[PDB]
RNA sequence: UUAGCUAGUUGGUAAGGUAACGGCUUACCAAGGCAACGAUGCAUAGCCGACCUGAGAGGGUGAUCGGCCACACUGGAACUG
RNA sequence: CCUAAUCAGAAAGCCACGGCUAACUACGUGCCAGCAGCCGCGGUAAUACGUAGGUGGCAAGCGUUAUCCGGAAUUAUUGGGCGUAAAGCGCGCGUAGGCGGUUUUUUAAGUCUGAUGUGAAAGCCCACGGCUCAACCGUGGAGGGUCAUUGGAAACUGGAAAA
RNA sequence: CGACUUUCUGGUCUGUAACUGACGCUGAUGUGCGAAAGCGUGGGGAUCAAACAGGAUUAGAUACCCUGGUAGUCCACGCCGUAAACGAUGAGUGCUAAGUGUUAGGGGGUUUCCCGCCCCUUAGUGCUGCAGCUAACGCAUUAAGCACUCCGCCUGGGGAGUA
């Protein structure tokens, strides 16, 4: 159960940072009628090379090869995610000043609240992104109090 | 069926749906108009890369990555092939292909011409694998 | 007539029993003259020579007449057996006999020049070549009915 | 409902073909009488006969089987069936098994065989295929 | 323009609920592309009865003379079979 | 592509005139070698006629298909078409010892169709038509030598050593162009 | 998993108006008129000739090219001829 | 486009080889890497990884992918079922409609059966002309209506009438 | 759809041919009828009975083994319209070896009622089986054999009868 997968989290968080010295921000498992899919978001550096995923997956799989208190075998999903992150905290927005983010704010336009812009600078609640919508350039201050949903976005 | 009911009916076929949702650029970059472009290729980036593990006995560790093409539509896609030099948020070309590794995915990257560079040590990449004739 | 064997393939049928799994090499041969005669046969064996022996022995027994004109059936019909039906029709010369592989071998063991044909229904070779032998056994000729009917050739005639 | 005369005529003919007997009779029509005469002309019906009684008279057929009670003909089927009023013009005349296979065709004057059809070149409602 | 047969259409009068105008329903039937069986279909024709003298069930031929009103196209040429309960 | 087989080694495989030839080539070719399939037989038919001729499919399958439009035969119609093909008739005229020999002659185009420069080996001969010999250089070594060695001149071919040209006469048949192999087989090959 | 549409609409009356035609639009009077044989609504679409595969049947397609139609930042016009 | 010369001399490859389908062995490799369209192979020994040879297929191109049909008859009019693999409401009444008994006439509506006008052109098929040829346009023919009209016809269906 | 009976009707067929003279046909839409449960309401509640609880069991115990009782089952109408309502065999048509019964008929002869027999069919419902056909299974005069007008479905599995 959840307690069990947490126990696996502590036991296998050792390797991750004695192997690739990564840290798992979490391990979560999804299942659809088969060995469930334990997505372990491995961190360390942000721009994780694919090799830095292959070798890390080798390490973690070998670690759990002899370690599986959970009776059945399961899919290890070794994830080395990028910077893309849901922006709940203000620091989440502060780190992302480099990269574009998209937010859903209490005042939408055209029915839906979700809009993507590319941050130029950090200004507390106010936003000076080069938000680009409909091929339109502008720095639009999106009030965070309006923001019902906010996530850091892909850079493309 | 009877001739009359045959007449007042089309006898419709069982026409399929393309299991490859290959909606290429079409009108994505104006008006965001959905357009069934059948392009064999769009340019686009894999914002994240990953690696799910296969089960035993063939522990053939397969690696995935989530990608956005010219239409920028989310999908987790596996990488085939040996050797690469790309990373997170690298531009990649993905071809349509469903393999025995994992469900939830029906496409595949191609090697040789973009950030996921192929290897020119073999001779099979003489006309393919993105790499030139091994000379 | 001069017996010319024609097998289709060799399937191994693992009649697994208590303990062992006895697989018999099963092969069906069709024996014909390719000039107006053909006959199929069946044989379950453990090897190619035994299978060909038995199936050719069975096949050379039962034969057919293959009534032809221009080395070709005077009419056109279709063969049907157990949904393994096939269709047949003559063809203009120099065009060749066209049909699916195994039944094409059947008809060359009947020895025809030009035929419109194509396999249908079942793709199982045994069933379709059986529909084929049924159809070929259901050939006739203009003289046959010119006798059978009081009327003769050249008035009601191909 | 006895929708079509051709259909029942031909299915009972095929039934007799299976059962291998010759003397059979059936309620006719004028067209049934004429086509039975055409049959005796073709021969495979050794003899036909018509009388009158309720409502159309019983046509009386007496087949010409083979030497060993075999079908001199091979196959037989209707063409013009309910709903399908199907017509053939001069060139639209078909040739089931060429001359060997035959088919009467009703034409602007009457019912004529395939030989007559391609002969006098008046098309019409193709009736039934026999071969 | 009588040499030109205009557009004559034998058909039945189905209604007259218009000032000096009736509607003739002249029946046809179109072939099937795959099949060949069909059923009778028609086109109602808003037609000018010069005094609404027509009656329901009036089998009648008509004549295309002029666009007379909305879809009012065909003059009557001759009342053929003006009928009542038979 | 056009013609790039050693041919004798290819004939080793095909057993067709143009030691080890009784066998296949390559590592185990002379050793015990594979059998043949009916589809493989048809493929061989294709080679034994075209690799015989020395032409490529873009020139060839079209010619195969143009046989099926006229009345009567098709296989024999393709037989005469190959005969009408350029190199086959001149080869039969003893002006070549293999189809590969005069193919250089005709692409080089020392042949002159009725005294007209046609330098495609893909040209089509016809009855009442004949060739010339580019009199400027009509008497080179190999050309006059092959003129000396002409085994025979079939009915459709009308040519003499002094005539310097053959003219087509009558639609040949496989009874006149040798190596009779099943034309029905080869038409079946391109059928499906 | 598109069933009611429907009021100049229906028809005529008089005017005007256009090449004509008529609600075509005005005023009149009257209530029509369409609606499962699928109007209506929605999506979508240029049209066809033509073309691709298919033995054909068929299916599919609609590049230039033939013509026909629609449009010319957007809407509302109108002068011109 | 053609002529004076230029040599074999510039100019060609690629795909595949377990089979399916044409072509295989040797080797290094080691169930691992992997290959991977399908069966699945690879565990050290692989003609299924890679390499060399050898072969095949093919070529001014080859291979991959995107799609349409053939296949796919996988619409089953041609060319499916519903006895069970998918299918009979749960079972009715019945409107329209679907088809229409025997015989006698008319009709010609159909139907058939020609004539007419009329099917842009091209493509379209055929033949043929040119372009070396091909490609190709061209030329004519053919084809091309389910169009309208009229000649017969009355078997048939549909009427009409008569039972 | 079975306790009995009646109500005031619906249907069943033998023979019948009585004779207008096709009046027939299945049947989109529509559309009635309709297991059970459930349920609205208004009663009953005799069981039965979920839930339930006492309560074994066991921290837990309804889990089941208890004890009782339990919405409702049951009466009035609706909602209910659904199911294994399944033969997943639409209907009607008429043809086609047999053997061989039935359920009602009739007839002929047979004999005392032949009721006793037989045989012919009437119209169904059997079992075996000609032919036929099905992958097989088997039907096979009551076809799943042969044909015909008219209805619906089915389109891999399942996703999901679910959204």
């Amino acid at each position: 159960m959840a307690s069990k997968i947490t126990e696996q989290v502590e036991v296998i968080v050792k390797p991750i940072m004695e192997d690739l010295n990564f840290e798992l921000v979490d391990v979560e498992y999804v299942k659809e009628g088969r060995d469930h899919f334990l997505r372990i978001s491995i961190d360390k550096e942000g721009g994780v090379d694919l090799n830095d995923c292959t070798l890390a997956s080798e390490k973690i799989s070998e670690a759990m090869d002899a370690n599986d208190p959970i009776p059945e075998m399961y899919y290890l999903d070794v994830a080395s995610p990028g910077a893309e992150r849901p922006i709940k905290k203000e620091q989440d927005f502060q780190n992302a000043i480099t990269k574009p983010v998209f937010v859903s704010l209490y005042v939408p336009i055209e029915g839906e609240k979700e809009w993507l812009g590319i941050l130029q600078e950090v200004n507390n609640e106010t936003i000076v992104v080069q938000v680009k919508i409909k091929a339109r350039t502008k720095d639009i201050e999106i009030p965070r109090d309006k923001i019902a949903k906010a996530r850091h976005a892909v850079m493309i | 069926p009877t001739i009359n009911q045959l007449v007042r009916k089309p006898r419709q076929s069982k026409i399929k749906k393309s299991d490859s949702p290959a909606l290429n650029k079409g009108f994505n970059s104006k008006k965001k108009k959905f357009t069934d472009l059948n392009s064999p290729q769009k340019r686009g980036v894999c914002t994240r890369v990953g690696t799910m593990t296969p089960r035993k006995p063939n522990s053939a560790l397969r690696k995935y990555a989530r990608v956005r093409l010219s239409n920028n539509i989310e999908i987790n896609a596996y990488i085939p092939g040996i050797g690469h030099n790309l990373q997170e948020h690298s531009v990649v070309l993905v071809r349509g292909g469903r393999v025995r590794d994992l469900p939830g995915v029906r496409y595949h990257i191609v090697r040789g011409a973009l950030d996921t560079s192929g290897v020119d040590g073999r001779r099979q990449g003489r006309s393919l694998y993105g790499t030139k004739k091994p000379k | 007539k001069e017996f010319e064997e024609r097998v289709v393939t060799i399937n191994r049928v693992a009649k697994v029993v208590k303990g062992g799994r006895r697989f018999r090499f099963t092969a069906l041969v069709v024996v014909g003259d390719k000039n107006g005669r053909v006959g199929f046969g069946t044989g379950k064996a453990q090897e190619v020579p035994e299978a060909i022996k038995k199936a050719v022995e069975a096949a050379k027994k039962d034969l057919v007449v293959v009534p032809r004109v221009e080395g070709t059936t005077p009419h056109t019909i279709t063969g049907r057996y157990g949904s393994g039906s096939v269709f047949m029709k003559p063809a203009a010369p120099g065009t060749g006999v066209i049909a699916g592989g195994p039944v094409r071998a059947v008809l060359e063991l009947a020895g025809i020049t030009d035929i419109l044909s194509k396999s249908l229904g079942s793709n199982t070779p045994i069933n379709m070549v059986r529909a084929t032998i049924d159809g070929l056994q259901n050939l006739k000729n203009a003289e046959d009915v010119a006798k059978l009917r009081g009327k003769t050739v050249e008035e009601l005639y191909n | 409902t006895m929708t079509d005369p051709i259909a029942d005529m031909l299915t009972r003919v095929r039934n007799a073909n299976m059962v291998r007997h010759e003397k059979l009779e059936l309620p006719a029509s004028n067209i049934k009488k004429e086509i039975a005469e055409i049959l005796k002309s073709e021969g495979f019906i050794k003899n036909v006969e018509y009388v009158e009684d309720d409502k159309q008279g019983v046509l009386r057929l007496f087949l010409k089987y083979g030497q060993n009670d075999e079908r001199v003909i091979t196959g037989l089927k209707r063409i013009s069936k309910p709903g399908l009023r199907v017509y053939a013009k001069a060139s639209e005349m078909p040739k089931v098994l060429n001359g060997l296979g035959i088919a009467l065709v009703s034409t602007s004057e009457g019912v004529i065989t395939d030989k007559e059809a391609r002969k006098r070149n008046v098309g019409g409602e193709i009736i039934a295929y026999v071969w | 323009s009588e040499r030109n047969d205009r557009k004559v259409y034998v058909g039945k009068v189905v209604s007259d609920k218009m000032d000096k105008t009736i509607t003739v329903l002249v029946e046809t039937y179109k072939t099937h592309k795959l099949y060949g069986k069909r059923v009778k279909y028609s086109k109602k024709y808003k037609t000018h009865d010069e005094n609404n003298s027509a009656k329901l069930g009036d089998i009648v031929k008509i004549q295309e003379t002029r666009p007379l009103s909305a879809t009012k196209r065909f003059r009557l040429v001759e009342i053929v079979e003006e009928s009542v309960i038979i | 592509a056009r013609f790039r087989g050693s041919n004798w080694k290819k004939s080793r495989r095909l057993g067709i005139s143009l030691e080890k030839r009784p066998y296949a080539p390559g590592q185990h070719g002379p050793n015990q070698r594979k059998k043949l399939s009916e589809y493989g037989l048809q493929l061989r038919e294709k080679q034994k006629l075209r690799y015989l001729y020395g032409m490529t499919e873009r020139q060839f399958r079209n010619t195969f298909d143009i046989a099926g439009k006229k009345f009567g035969v098709h296989g024999e119609n393709f037989m005469i078409l190959l005969a009408s093909r350029l190199d086959a008739v001149v080869y039969s005229l003893g002006l070549a010892r293999t189809r590969r020999q005069a193919r250089q002659l005709v692409n080089h185009g020392h042949i002159l169709v009725d005294g007209k420069r046609v330098d495609i080996p893909s040209y089509s001969v016809k009855p009442g038509q004949t060739i010339s010999v580019r009199e400027k250089s009509q008497k080179l070594n190999i050309i006059v030598e092959s003129v000396e060695i002409n085994n025979f001149v079939p009915e459709y071919l009308n040519f003499d050593a002094d005539s310097l040209t053959g003219t087509f006469v009558r639609l040949p048949e496989r009874s006149e162009l040798p190596a009779e192999i099943n034309e029905q087989l080869i038409v079946e090959y391109y059928s499906r």
